[PDB]
RNA sequence: AGCGCCGGCCAACUCCGUGCCAGCAGCCGCGGUAAUACGGAGGGCGCGAGCGUUACCCGGAUUCACUGGGCGUAAAGGGCGUGUAGGCGGCCUGGGGCGUCCCAUGUGAAAGACCACGGCUCAACCGUGGGGGAGCGUGGGAUACGCUCAGGCUAGACGG
RNA sequence: CUGGUCCACCCGUGACGCUGAGGCGCGAAAGCGUGGGGAGCAAACCGGAUUAGAUACCCGGGUAGUCCACGCCCUAAACGAUGCGCGCUAGGUCUCUGGGUCUCCUGGGGGCCGAAGCUAACGCGUUAAGCGCGCCGCCUGGGGAGUACGGCCGCAAGGC
């Protein structure tokens, strides 16, 4: 494995496009960080720590929208669009000036910033920039 | 209503052969066949039941749809007793996208109801006779329970989804609510109120369409008592 | 410098009246009362589907006949206004409505466009005191335009005077009759111009 | 009533022992400038049937195009079979710019200010298909917030 | 008052002459006896002291794809291993603060580009003022992430 | 004599990993060198038919070669026309091979049908052509052409 983050946003994309009810992933500090950004801003109905095989993990339950009328009656998307943006391979830094709006405001953007991990209006509130993790509307 | 009786007259049906997606009204695989959890039967049974009683009482019409060998029968006499239109030999493809192409056929059914009556006319050569009365033979074979439709109804009764997937199909696109009885080779999903019961057994059927028909009689200020019970 | 041709058939190929002659233009005479087809031999013959090219071109080109203004011209206020901060259609409306020579046309010291490029251009015209004579200067609010002393006592300039004192000047003006002198209060309005104009379309065209 | 414009008008040909038959098919958008457009693609043996059909296709297929301002909430980008359409809202003065389908749909819908590009396959009628899709995927901001609050 | 154009792209159509000739042509293509495509005429369209043509550069070309492409059958997986340099790398704790980010300061000349005002009757042109601006030096701060040092863990890897 | 690989026990080490420009090794058949061998078959070759002709298809013969040792050559529709590693995403069915609580569950291979998804379509679909990350190779209209020239390799044929 390269690319942890990476490898919990799938995680997370794969479960939801499948309307499971909850995925688990492989424990961290900063898939933790990432996952409260999440649930805080809507996107998951919450997190927790978990053991499997006695190896600590983090349960995500997801989140979806009302059943829908017709043909295709699956209920729409609360995360449409996930994507990493910085990786192993290249990393993306920017700052302040730089932090990028995402979907004129309804997508979120998640920065690693010296102060914590932020949403990008957070972190512009503060002032500061860092390395974009991901974007997610 | 139903109280308990769900056991004697059946618990599930179909083994391997099964459709994941039904998983949630699953309880255990013990012969090899899958049993319906009998209480989140009744718990889609109180549900789908409101529905069609909040149906029956503002007027609105009921499609009964079954063709299996196993309602060809039940479904006929369940749909009559609450004068109600019913499909029970073979669903025409686009009977309700086509409704108004399809029901052009009723038209000519009741001309001939009105052609071979003693009274107007029998001075047709016997060759266009039998050729009007095989065509009036079928009319009537395929078109019984689908003269009583007047427009769209608003709800479909289906036996068997996954044997029905064109009906289930035509009323999804069209917005027309589709209930029906459904063993673990179904797709929910495409069910909007479900009741998971076994749909190939007699007494299962005849139980669930028999106390449907008595709540929608009850909805219409009535109580009629006797129904036909065949064992 | 600019045409000077028949002007009738250009309102004929438009397909609308562009008040470009003054007093015939309201009388029954006018070619858009009696032929209002397009000219040439083909002119009656049934119109074929106007593709998307061809409907902004003729807006474009009927905006630009109205004015009486070249295109290099024209194409540069384009520009000038979609530089501008505000809707470059209502900045580019009102820095067309800005030229002297339109001014004193709305004032009424003319009867047409053309009279007025020539009413300006010979030396009638003053701007706060001082003559200009030149169509292309643009007013700013608060100019006040008027004949010149000298011109006031002109057979012309006395007869177009005349048939104002009824008529009254848009709200984005003032005039005084017997002052014989005008006062351009602020930008015009877009409901304020009765356009037969899209200028969407132009902008449209420009994006081409 | 809606207003009607026609998009695409061509004649396909099949082959039988004879020579050559041919069919029209017409793909028409249909819109009232306020929010409303839907499209249609009907093939008949004649183009004025094919019109017609395409119309009556078009009038029972609409979206409800959640317009403000004359501009879309946010950009958008949709893929249909190799055909690429990107949207992007503008301010109040930009007009319309856009090839002639999209422009077409996004006139009828009441759009007055837009940037788009076609990326990939040009097709129109695929181009049309995309352009349908991404005013059915836009959402406004009271949207996002009753789905994740 | 002129120049180009009028088959499609692309705005603007009829008559006569010719007959795979003469000729047109950026592409597709026109012309072989009823040519909106050649030549002329009448008419029309676009610009206008200009209008066309040739040459070259960017665009359209997401057709070298960082933004922003691909490789089963359209062009495209090396015949297969092993492996050097290089590129990339699991969980937890502390130190450094190199990358990264922030603050102050120096530099980033003038002219040019932008914004405002102003002088030539306007404009081109010019004057004044203000703001930006990648990068680089210096001082200070932050430590989430990458790096680095140290100490642990066993889910990767290897061994019995 | 010797390589790989799988399962069970969960015993030891403690991130020791993945990929890999060059390098090195292996690499069907045919072919080449020196010895041996040679039944059958059989390029070239001879004859008979067939045919307008028949430098073929059919028939009768027939030498290299096919076989062995050693040394070269290094190519292919060397194909799954699909690079390797890791993680995630319904199932059903057939089969090979292990462990168990031997109805059945749990590993590792080989096939068929199919969720979601993908695809221009054909089709793929837990053995991905789906969703992602890391590293390598390759493509940029057809012909000229895998040609010419230069360089390296080979006894040659010829290869890169
Ligand atoms: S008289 Fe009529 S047609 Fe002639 S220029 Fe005046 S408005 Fe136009
Ligand atoms: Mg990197
Ligand atoms: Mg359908
Ligand atoms: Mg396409
Ligand atoms: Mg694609
Ligand atoms: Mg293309
Ligand atoms: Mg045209
Ligand atoms: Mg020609
Ligand atoms: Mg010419
Ligand atoms: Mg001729
Ligand atoms: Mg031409
Ligand atoms: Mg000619
Ligand atoms: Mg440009
Ligand atoms: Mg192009
Ligand atoms: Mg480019
Ligand atoms: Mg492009
Ligand atoms: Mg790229
Ligand atoms: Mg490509
Ligand atoms: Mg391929
Ligand atoms: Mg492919
Ligand atoms: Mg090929
Ligand atoms: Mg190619
Ligand atoms: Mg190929
Ligand atoms: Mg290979
Ligand atoms: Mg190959
Ligand atoms: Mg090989
Ligand atoms: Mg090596
Ligand atoms: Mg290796
Ligand atoms: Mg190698
Ligand atoms: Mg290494
Ligand atoms: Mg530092
Ligand atoms: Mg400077
Ligand atoms: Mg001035
Ligand atoms: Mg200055
Ligand atoms: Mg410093
Ligand atoms: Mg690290
Ligand atoms: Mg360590
Ligand atoms: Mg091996
Ligand atoms: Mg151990
Ligand atoms: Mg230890
Ligand atoms: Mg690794
Ligand atoms: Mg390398
Ligand atoms: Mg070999
Ligand atoms: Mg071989
Ligand atoms: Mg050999
Ligand atoms: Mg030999
Ligand atoms: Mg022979
Ligand atoms: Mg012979
Ligand atoms: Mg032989
Ligand atoms: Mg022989
Ligand atoms: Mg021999
Ligand atoms: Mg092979
Ligand atoms: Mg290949
Ligand atoms: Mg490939
Ligand atoms: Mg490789
Ligand atoms: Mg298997
Ligand atoms: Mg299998
Ligand atoms: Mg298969
Ligand atoms: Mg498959
Ligand atoms: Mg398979
Ligand atoms: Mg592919
Ligand atoms: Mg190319
Ligand atoms: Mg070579
Ligand atoms: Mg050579
Ligand atoms: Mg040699
Ligand atoms: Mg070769």
């Amino acid at each position: 494995l390269t690319d942890p983050i990476a490898d919990m946003l799938t995680r997370i994309r794969n479960a939801t496009r499948v309307y499971k009810e909850s995925t688990d992933v492989p424990a961290s500090r900063f898939k933790e960080e990432i996952l409260r950004i999440l649930a805080r801003e809507g996107f998951i109905k919450g997190y927790e720590r978990v053991d499997v095989d006695g190896k600590p993990y983090l349960r995500v339950y997801l989140k979806y929208g009302p059943r829908r009328q017709g043909p295709d009656p699956r209920p729409e998307q609360v995360i449409h669009h996930i994507r990493r943006i910085s990786k192993p391979g290249r990393r993306v830094y920017v700052g302040v000036k730089e932090i990028p709006r995402v979907r004129r405001g309804l997508g979120i953007a998640i920065l690693s910033t010296s102060k914590g991990v932020l949403t990008d209006r957070e972190a512009r509130k503060l002032g500061v920039g860092g390395e974009l993790i991901c974007e997610v509307w | 209503v139903k109280e308990l009786l769900e056991a004697g007259v059946h618990f599930g049906h179909e083994r391997k052969r099964w459709n994941p997606k039904f998983a949630r009204y699953i309880y255990a695989e013990r012969n090899g066949i899958h049993i319906i959890d009998l209480q989140k039967t009744m718990e889609e049974l109180e549900r789908t039941f409101r529905f069609i009683e909040d149906l029956a009482m503002r007027g609105g019409t009921i499609l009964f749809v079954g063709t299996k060998k196993q309602a060809q029968d039940i479904v006929r006499m369940e749909a009559e007793r609450a004068g109600m239109p019913y499909v029970n030999q073979r669903w025409l493809g686009g009977m309700l996208t086509n409704f108004k192409t399809i029901s052009q056929r009723v038209h000519r059914l009741e001309e001939l109801e009105a052609l071979f009556a003693s009274p107007e006319i029998e001075e047709r050569p016997k060759k266009e006779q039998v050729r009007l009365k095989h065509e009036l033979e079928r009319l009537q074979k395929y078109l019984s329970g689908f003269r009583l439709l007047k427009r769209l109804p608003d709800a479909i009764f289906v036996v068997d989804p996954t044997k029905e997937a064109i009906a289930v199909r035509e009323a999804r696109k069209l917005f027309i609510p589709v209930i029906a009885l459904a063993d673990t080779d179904s797709d929910p999903d495409l069910v909007d109120y479900i009741i998971p019961g076994n749909d190939d057994a007699i007494r299962s059927i005849q139980l669930i369409l028999s106390r449907a028909v008595d709540l929608i009689i009850q909805a219409r200020g009535g109580v009629v008592e006797p129904s036909p019970s065949y064992a | 410098g600019r045409y000077i041709g028949p002007v009738c058939r250009l309102c004929r190929r438009e397909g609308v009246k562009l008040y470009l002659k003054g007093e015939r233009c309201y009388s029954p005479k006018c070619a858009m009362e009696r032929r209002p087809y397009p000219p040439g031999q083909h002119g009656q013959k049934r119109a074929r589907r106007p593709s998307d090219y061809a409907v902004r071109l003729r807006e474009k080109q009927k905006l630009r006949r109205i004015y009486g203004i070249s295109e290099r011209q024209f194409r540069n206020l384009f520009e000038e206004a979609s530089k501008k901060k505000g809707v470059t259609g209502s900045v580019f409306l009102g820095l067309l409505e800005s030229r002297l020579d339109n001014v004193v046309y709305r004032l009424g010291f003319a009867v047409s466009r053309r009279q007025a490029r020539q009413l300006v251009r010979h030396g009638h015209i003053t701007v706060n005191g001082r003559r200009v004579d030149l169509p292309s200067y643009r007013v700013r609010p608060g100019d006040e335009i008027a004949v010149a002393e000298k011109s006031r006592n002109l057979e012309l300039i006395r007869q177009n005077l005349e048939a104002m004192k009824g008529r009254k000047v848009g709200p984005w003006l003032s005039l005084d009759v017997e002052g014989m002198k005008g006062k351009f209060l602020r930008l015009p309005d877009r409901e304020d111009l009765a356009l037969p104009v899209n200028e969407q379309l132009v902008i449209e065209f420009y994006s081409r | 009533d809606f207003e009607e414009k026609m998009i695409l008008i061509r004649r396909t040909a099949r082959m039988q022992a004879g020579g050559r038959r041919f069919r029209f098919g017409a793909l028409v958008v249909v819109g009232d400038r306020q929010g409303r457009v839907g499209l249609g693609f009907g093939k008949a043996p004649e183009v004025p049937l094919a019109v017609q059909k395409a119309g009556y296709y078009a009038r029972r297929n609409m979206v409800e195009v959640p317009l403000q301002n004359g501009t879309i909430p946010h950009e958008i980008e949709v893929e249909f079979g190799a055909s690429k359409i990107v949207l992007k809202p503008a301010a109040p003065g930009t007009g319309v710019i856009a090839g002639a389908v999209p422009r077409a749909i996004l006139e009828l819908a009441g759009v007055t200010d837009i940037l788009t590009k076609e990326l990939g396959s040009r097709n129109p009628i695929n181009i049309a298909y995309a352009t349908m899709e991404a005013l059915r995927q836009l959402r406004t901001k009271a949207d996002v917030e009753r789905l994740r609050k």
